[PDB]
RNA sequence: UUGGCGGAAAGGCCUUGGGUGCUUGCUGGCGAAUUGCAAUGUCAUUUUGCGUGGGGAUAAAUCAUUUGUAUACGACUUAGA
RNA sequence: GCGUUGGAUUGUUCACCCACUAAUAGGGAACGUGAGCUGGGUUUAGACCGUCGUGAGACAGGUUAGUUUUACCCUACUGAU
RNA sequence: CUAUCUAGCGAAACCACAGCCAAGGGAACGGGCUUGGCAGAAUCAGCGGGGAAAGAAGACCCUGUUGAGCUUGACUCUAGU
RNA sequence: AGAACUGGUACGGACAAGGGGAAUCUGACUGUCUAAUUAAAACAUAGCAUUGCGAUGGUCAGAAAGUGAUGUUGACGCAAU
RNA sequence: GUGAACAGCCUCUAGUUGAUAGAAUAAUGUAGAUAAGGGAAGUCGGCAAAAUAGAUCCGUAACUUCGGGAUAAGGAUUGGC
RNA sequence: GCCCUGAAAAUGGAUGGCGCUCAAGCGUGUUACCUAUACUCUACCGUCAGGGUUGAUAUGAUGCCCUGACGAGUAGGCAGGCGUGGAGGUCAGUGACGAAGCCUAGACCGUAAGGUCGGGUCGAACGGCCUCUAGUGCAGAUCUUGGUGGUAGUAGCAAAUAUUCAAAUGAGAACUUUGAAGACUGAAGUGGGGAAAGGUUCCACGUCAACAGCAGUUGGACGUGGGUUAGUCGAUCCUAAGA
RNA sequence: AGAACUGGCGAUGCGGGAUGAACCGAACGUAGAGUUAAGGUGCCGGAAUACACGCUCAUCAGACACCACAAAAGGUGUUAG
RNA sequence: GUCGAAUUUGGGUAUAGGGGCGAAAGACUAAUCGAACCAUCUAGUAGCUGGUUCCUGCCGAAGUUUCCCUCAGGAUAGCAG
RNA sequence: AUAUUGGCGAGAGACCGAUAGCGAACAAGUACAGUGAUGGAAAGAUGAAAAGAACUUUGAAAAGAGAGUGAAAAAGUACGUGAAAUUGUUGAAAGGGAAGGGCAUUUGAUCAGACAUGG
């Protein structure tokens, strides 16, 4: 409980969180907006699509240095990707969602993702050697996701 | 503080930026001065050049050591089928330059052409130039008034043509489209010859006859990013020199405190356009001809493909040029032909050529024989055949 | 509505025939206030979304796959009902 | 506007000689140009000689040997979406 | 084998604020000031012009009533003899 | 060891495996050292020369001692250059 | 096994197949090769590279401390049967 | 006099620029016009000076009131004030019906240091005024400790010839097991034991959060247990340089 | 580089000299209205493309104190003497 | 380079900081050497470099004199409160 | 009678309030470093009370979503309050080679000060 802002009817809406989760901060936030907005299924099938290289996700903040991309077109974009570890952690997050909405007896066909926001987990702390006897950080960097379904409206 | 000793700049300042061209078609930037006296004709040709091979003639040059004497030259041979008139373009003098005014095309284009418009014809309903076609149910009318137009505005007079690409090897089925000056007569003259040629179709002995000094447009082969040795010329570093030495010395002074436009840099050495000029036609291929390859001095009967086949390429099936030495691209791409921007008296451009012998060996190897028949009289009869 | 002309960016110009409103060329019959002694008053033209009633027209590009005249990656060039 | 070179001895710039040549002009750009090179000279520490000094040591004297770091940032430039 | 592109993993240096020039003047070589040239999102691979690029409070030189290693008929002493 | 026959005249067929020669400077030689910028012509060396000393001694150690090194020694010796 | 051989190369017993991986083959690189004609003209300087190389037989200079120099140099040969 | 010659330097450029030719150039003269924190008049703040005034007469006598002049500022001097921990005194001061603290392009007061208030958040204490006291105010010190960025999903994860097919187990397999193939170490070994050193790493079972710079079901990891048997192998005895 | 008197900069902003410590004008509490200084008034730019008499034509004109330089020497250019 | 000896080398033992050890480089003496490492004397001294924390109001400088192993510092007079 | 930064036992403070106070408020002369003499930290606070989340459900799990406990989960053994740097999301705006600032006003947002006069 105490997602950021919202501003869904949390009764036409389930909600889910993961906390924690060792994968590339940067690098799902990437993905998360990715789908920030869409419809679940075609959020689901798109995200499932960029597992196979047949679509992306579009690079917009952290992104210097990225190689590009044929499939960026799309997006109107040059450099995108395929975070096959954001898209993973994503999408099981998303199937929670979507468990819970059913649960909570919402119409899985007019669902989609209202909010999806990932912070910045607290940061996880390895060691590399450098020469000349130095030392160096090397760290993992978690993320904290969380997201919302929710029923479209109907004029 | 002054170069120790001097040398010439590496490179041409004007053929840059040594960028990769737009087109893979080069365009044909200037047309030869018309004389409105003479019959209408095309003043350039679409073709594609097939490879090259060897000559052998009689030298015309009274003077020279070699003159009365035999000479062998390479030559390149262009696969260049008849093109097809689909259109007319009128162009108008502005304070801003030529413009053009209107286009009027032709009712029927074939698919070689109509597939030019598309980017995935197979999936396309190729509706390209079907309610264009319309234009023609009317009497003349609404063709008829853009073509009295041009008649009264325009100030030069292209027609639009296009490659019949699939008379060639090329695994390409798109044809080739692009505008052509006419240099005839009267500015009326010119819409006419362009209006009676409608879907019909112009060959090369038309616009091209031997000995004749033609220019050759097109763009160089790639070869894609290339480091400042080959791309320039530029020297090569001792062999000392830590962090390589394919680079150069020194990028610049302190100041300007910039690298400067005309210090020689790594990127792309190829893809460029060229106009190549004074290039002299040695001979010109009748496609039905089944004698293309030979001579009045050899009188066997072959045709112009090499034994094995142009290598690459394929065969020639159809008219072609014969240039003298070499023409920028390779093998299979386009190249626009074009008449000489001047009347040149080179002599060396007034003489007239006849060949001796024209090599017909295989390129794919070291050829050692002419024709099928020459290698069985000279081999004899194989573990194959009878 | 009849003819024409205009290609420099013509996208406008002259011309023929009636129709229709206005006409301050002239002569009459009415109206106006109280918005209170100025504030505060004619609404111009851009786009853009929706509404109606009519006329109309009924495609392509990209991803992917493929060529290698192209290519570091993008891009380029081909091909596929 | 356009060229202004090949070499013997020297770390050399300079100098000088051979030779070619249309000509072998003079200079700048942090005495252009060391995250471009090279490191021969100079100018750390080893060492020999000569001169000087009682000596430790010194020399605008001769000599030999002596580790040449980083660009992935911004701009520039070259190419590329 | 790299660089290059992709999944995974993932540092460091350095950072007043920053990042297009020409002239001017100016602490006598400006990214910023003045006067002009100009000036169009977001970007990839290269690059070694420039950021007086970065890397140890200059090791040369000088100053300090600041040292230390060493030498000597400098000064003042001392184990010894 | 010798002879015949044989081959695209090859055959230490891969592997393995000294380039040579004429001189100058310089240290005789093998050997040694600046671990992490100097392997040298520097240090050493055999050889040569010089000096001191007969034990109550020469050279050296210790704050001191009924203390200690040379010395399990004695000049063909030990110590110092 | 080859061979002078505890060399190099190949194998048996025994032991590993462990060093992130996929797709491409631009520049510039690191490591490995090759170049027509010329042959150090490159350079501080042959730096780097190249050339020589086993074995049998023949042959072998100045000088020398008589021991050396010396694999001096220069040649012929080499498989299989 | 003006104009021309005399008059040659390195990025492309400077009457400031544009441009100007009976000038928008040079010499001279006449008027008008533009404009500084300066001058003239006035309001307000302060500072300084001169004066009036508690004569019985409500609320400041370090006060109220009238008048004139003046106002630049480093280093530095003095003055009047703002803010902080703790102390004496007093508002019988605020407070779980919400102290303090925090957040807030919300409000008001002060020239300012600052003060005050609303909303939110919170949860046990805390103000004002007179005085007392100092471990009393930060932007810097290549300051101290800690925390965080840009760099950057970037440099990179390229020495040691090399992997492949299938099955099995598993949520999950390029990486675990078994099978097959392909190869390496080549007995100067990637083989078999030991000395120093470690100290349980050995072995079985379970097992994967962290760790093995990809991964993991595998491990020298994690949890739980098991294991090292001597008259003859060593120590132990001996003496060595020495102590 | 170094003295004399004074005024400045340093310590000081404001208006002018494009720019600029030091020139010119003028020194500063918060403001309104007026007027000016030095300097300006074709356009950038607030303000007469004002008035008046001459001078000057440069295939290198010239355009404002400090100030961002020019000299000897020449001219049958043209003006006045 | 050298590779059967001035050979390489394990363990034990010995030498300790103005001391060792040194086939001699000021080399080595635990990544430390022209004097190790560790604590204390020690908050060593600094005419030198760096920093030095709230507001407003008033007044407001000196770089000059004399003396000083004085010349990057003091005393002294002046200027200031 | 005098001394007493050691030992035992006590009474106190205009001292400090977890980067302060002893180095140590804690399994502190501990963990760790070093051959050794020596060097030597970080680290206190859920709630009145574990009432520490039964149970259902998606998951391989860790967890999520319901539910439940509690005065509060805006206290979930990551735990009082929870600032700043820095960050995600949402909303508003601007952006021809920085940004930020001063005087002035347009435009949008926002906010005010006013109150009492017969029915
Ligand atoms: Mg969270
Ligand atoms: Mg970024
Ligand atoms: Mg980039
Ligand atoms: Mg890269
Ligand atoms: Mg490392
Ligand atoms: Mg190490
Ligand atoms: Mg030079
Ligand atoms: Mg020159
Ligand atoms: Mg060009
Ligand atoms: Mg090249
Ligand atoms: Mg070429
Ligand atoms: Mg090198
Ligand atoms: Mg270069
Ligand atoms: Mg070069
Ligand atoms: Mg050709
Ligand atoms: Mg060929
Ligand atoms: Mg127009
Ligand atoms: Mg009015
Ligand atoms: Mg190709
Ligand atoms: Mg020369
Ligand atoms: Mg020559
Ligand atoms: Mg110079
Ligand atoms: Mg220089
Ligand atoms: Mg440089
Ligand atoms: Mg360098
Ligand atoms: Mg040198
Ligand atoms: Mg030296
Ligand atoms: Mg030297
Ligand atoms: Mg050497
Ligand atoms: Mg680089
Ligand atoms: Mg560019
Ligand atoms: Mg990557
Ligand atoms: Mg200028
Ligand atoms: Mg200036
Ligand atoms: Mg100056
Ligand atoms: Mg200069
Ligand atoms: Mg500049
Ligand atoms: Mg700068
Ligand atoms: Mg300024
Ligand atoms: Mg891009
Ligand atoms: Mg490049
Ligand atoms: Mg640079
Ligand atoms: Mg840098
Ligand atoms: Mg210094
Ligand atoms: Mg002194
Ligand atoms: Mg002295
Ligand atoms: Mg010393
Ligand atoms: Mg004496
Ligand atoms: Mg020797
Ligand atoms: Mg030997
Ligand atoms: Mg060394
Ligand atoms: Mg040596
Ligand atoms: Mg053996
Ligand atoms: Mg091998
Ligand atoms: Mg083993
Ligand atoms: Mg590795
Ligand atoms: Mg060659
Ligand atoms: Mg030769
Ligand atoms: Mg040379
Ligand atoms: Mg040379
Ligand atoms: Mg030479
Ligand atoms: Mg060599
Ligand atoms: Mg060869
Ligand atoms: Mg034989
Ligand atoms: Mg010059
Ligand atoms: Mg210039
Ligand atoms: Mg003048
Ligand atoms: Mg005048
Ligand atoms: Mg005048
Ligand atoms: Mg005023
Ligand atoms: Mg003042
Ligand atoms: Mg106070
Ligand atoms: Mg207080
Ligand atoms: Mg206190
Ligand atoms: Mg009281
Ligand atoms: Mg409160
Ligand atoms: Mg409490
Ligand atoms: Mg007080
Ligand atoms: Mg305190
Ligand atoms: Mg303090
Ligand atoms: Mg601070
Ligand atoms: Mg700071
Ligand atoms: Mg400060
Ligand atoms: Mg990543
Ligand atoms: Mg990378
Ligand atoms: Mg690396
Ligand atoms: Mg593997
Ligand atoms: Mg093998
Ligand atoms: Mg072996
Ligand atoms: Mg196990
Ligand atoms: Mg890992
Ligand atoms: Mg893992
Ligand atoms: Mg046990
Ligand atoms: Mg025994
Ligand atoms: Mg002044
Ligand atoms: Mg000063
Ligand atoms: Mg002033
Ligand atoms: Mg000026
Ligand atoms: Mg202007
Ligand atoms: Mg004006
Ligand atoms: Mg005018
Ligand atoms: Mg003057
Ligand atoms: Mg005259
Ligand atoms: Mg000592
Ligand atoms: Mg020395
Ligand atoms: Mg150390
Ligand atoms: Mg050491
Ligand atoms: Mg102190
Ligand atoms: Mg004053
Ligand atoms: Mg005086
Ligand atoms: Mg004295
Ligand atoms: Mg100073
Ligand atoms: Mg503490
Ligand atoms: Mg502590
Ligand atoms: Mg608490
Ligand atoms: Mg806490
Ligand atoms: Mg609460
Ligand atoms: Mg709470
Ligand atoms: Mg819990
Ligand atoms: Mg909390």
């Amino acid at each position: 409980a105490r997602y950021g802002a919202t501003s869904t009817n949390p009764a036409k809406s389930a909600s889910a969180r993961g906390s924690y989760l060792r994968v590339s901060f940067k690098n799902t936030r990437e993905t998360a907006q990715a789908i920030n907005g869409w419809e679940l299924t075609k959020a689901q099938k798109y995200l499932e699509q960029v597992l196979d290289h047949q679509r992306a996700i579009p690079f917009r903040r952290f992104n210097s240095s990225i190689g590009r991309t044929a499939q960026g077109k799309e997006f109107g974009v040059t450099k995108a990707r395929w975070p096959a570890k954001s898209v993973k952690f994503v999408q099981g997050l998303l199937q929670n969602a979507a468990a819970n909405a059913e649960a909570k007896g919402l119409d899985a066909t007019k669902l989609y993702v209202s909010h999806i926001q990932v912070n910045q987990a607290p940061k996880q702390r390895r060691r590399t050697y450098r020469a000349h006897g130095r030392i160096n950080k090397y760290e993992s960097s978690p993320s904290h996701i969380e997201l919302v379904v929710t029923e479209k409206e109907e004029a | 503080s002054h170069r120790k000793y001097e040398a010439p700049r590496h490179g041409h300042l004007g053929f840059l930026p040594r960028k990769r061209a737009a087109s893979i078609r080069a365009r044909v930037k200037a047309f030869p001065k018309d004389d409105r006296s003479k019959p209408v004709a095309l003043t350039s040709f679409l073709g594609y050049k097939a490879g090259m091979t060897t000559i052998v003639r009689d030298l015309d040059r009274p003077g020279s050591k070699f003159h009365k004497r035999e000479v062998v030259e390479a030559v390149t041979v262009v696969d260049t089928p008849p093109v097809v008139v689909v259109g007319v373009v009128g162009y108008v003098e502005t304070p801003r330059g030529l413009r053009s005014l209107t286009t009027v095309w032709a009712e029927h284009l074939s698919d070689e052409v109509k597939r030019r418009f598309y980017k995935n014809w197979y999936k396309s309903k190729k509706k390209a130039f079907t309610k264009y076609s319309a234009k023609y149910a009317q009497d003349g009318a609404g063709i008829e008034r853009e073509l009295a137009r041009i008649k009264k505005y325009a100030s030069v007079v292209r027609v639009l043509v296009h490659t019949q690409i699939r008379k060639t090897p090329l695994a390409q089925k798109k044809a080739h489209l692009a505008e052509i000056q006419l240099n005839g007569g009267s500015i009326s003259e010119k819409v006419d010859w362009a209006r009676e040629h409608f879907e019909k179709t112009v060959a090369v002995d038309s616009v091209f006859e031997q000995n004749e000094m033609i220019d050759a447009i097109a763009v160089t082969k790639g070869h894609g990013f290339e480091g400042v040795t080959h791309r320039w010329g530029t020297k090569k570093l001792p062999r000392k020199t830590h962090r390589g030495l394919r680079k150069v010395a020194c990028i610049g002074a302190c100041h300007p405190a910039h690298v400067m436009w005309s210090v020689a840099r790594a990127g792309q050495r190829g893809y460029h356009s060229r106009t190549s000029i004074n290039h002299k036609i040695y001979r010109v291929g009748k496609g039905d001809d089944e004698a293309n390859g030979a001579t009045s001095f050899d009188r066997t009967k072959k045709t112009i493909t090499p034994m094995g086949g142009f290598v690459h390429y394929g065969e020639i099936k159809n008219d072609f040029i014969m240039v003298k030495g070499c023409i920028p691209g390779n093998r299979k791409r386009i190249v626009t032909l074009r008449k000489s921007l001047y009347t040149n008296t080179s002599r060396k451009a007034l003489e007239e050529v006849s060949l001796k012998w024209i090599d017909t060996a295989s390129k794919f190897g070291k050829g050692r024989f002419q024709t099928p028949a020459e290698k069985h009289a000279f081999m004899g009869t194989l573990k194959k055949d009878l």
